[PDB]
């Protein structure tokens, strides 16, 4: 996927 | 303060995921590495491998039980932005817009990057479900927090989704361009693989 | 607390150097503003100023005494490591160098980032002293300390400073292409005032 | 100048 993991 | 254990958790999770190394996140929930999740990180952990693997979801319970804690809710920290923003693909679009503008409504340094993150990824799942009028307030509330920021990880994503929704909307060769710059830009810096995660997503989307 | 409004001084200063905003910077030394900065932090923001316009030099005495300080500090901090990165164009590199090799002696997400910054600061002023044996010690850490983080700007200034002392030490074809790439990196994502304080240096590199 | 304000 291409969403981004937050809070890191 | 319970909030440190819990940044490193996440960027652990970052860090396996990255890697690839999807047998070391899945052993975060059974009783065999060394932390203990409350129920809402387990979702959270759960919501992450299901990027991974879809054959792992969360139970209905879970998700119901975490969006009615999302509402009722005031003070919006470091540990609720997180939970929304690592849940995009699991709870209701129609309640992860909701929450996303009511954070936007709001407003260190630490606290700007984190809600970057979650607007993109907002925007990344309205992108997905063709909403295209709550994209353009998405776009152009981004573009006033990458403002004079050196954040170009999120500026190269956010690059990412702009030609995603141009594509995706007007199915024009502008999009393409924008897309293949993102993918140069992960190229030139070395990634390796993070290329080959938007490089699987262009491919699908260009070839069909 | 003191350590909180340092750090909003040091990102305000940033803010108006990204932007060439002189004079606007040239303005905390004065006796009114609201920023009173100890003797330390003065000596910290001539040196910057420096930079931008070199007749603004810090007097000797001033040089001494922060030497004199950072020589015998034990615990590097948040404190420390700023000063000492933002004053490496006036300190002697004799004595910038052991510092910046005690400090990775030394071996948090916010401090690794810091450290990085002043490795490569260090760096590039080796590579403008020619010191090569102190530049492949200083290029075998960084790339150690950039392993799997995703801080694409270090990066891209640290493949620039890589291609520099590519271009340096060999005189070959394949620093040039590490530095125009570094340029293009910054061209693709719309930093508009930053890409031509590394043009300006490409081209008063290439042309004599 | 080519160097980074450290810590901004």
């Amino acid at each position: 996927d291409i969403i981004i993991i937050v809070g890191g | 303060t319970k909030t440190e254990s819990f940044a490193n958790l996440v960027q652990y999770i970052r860090k396996q995921y990255s890697l690839q190394n999807i047998n070391n996140i899945q052993s975060l929930l059974s009783d065999s590495s060394n932390y203990t999740l409350d129920p809402f990180e387990k979702t959270m952990v759960k919501s992450i491998l299901h990027t991974m693997d879809s054959s792992i979801i969360p139970s209905d319970d879970e998700l119901l039980q975490l969006a009615d804690y999302l509402f009722k809710v005031e003070k919006w920290g470091y540990y609720e932005i997180i939970l929304l923003g690592n849940c995009v693909r699991t709870i209701d679009y129609n309640s992860v817009f909701l929450l996303t503008k009511e954070m936007l409504n709001n407003y260190n340094k630490t606290n700007k990057r984190i809600v970057t993150q979650l607007a993109i990824n907002c925007l990344i799942l309205s992108i997905d479900m063709e909403e295209f009028t709550n994209c353009f307030y998405l776009i152009d509330e981004i573009k006033a927090l990458l403002d004079n920021e050196l954040n170009f990880y999120e500026q190269t994503v956010f690059l990412y989704a702009t030609g995603y929704f141009e594509f995706k909307r007007w199915q024009s060769t502008s999009g393409i361009e924008k897309m293949k710059q993102a993918i140069q830009v992960l190229d030139i810096l070395g990634e390796d693989n993070l290329k080959l995660h938007y490089t699987i997503h262009f491919d699908k989307l260009i070839n069909n």
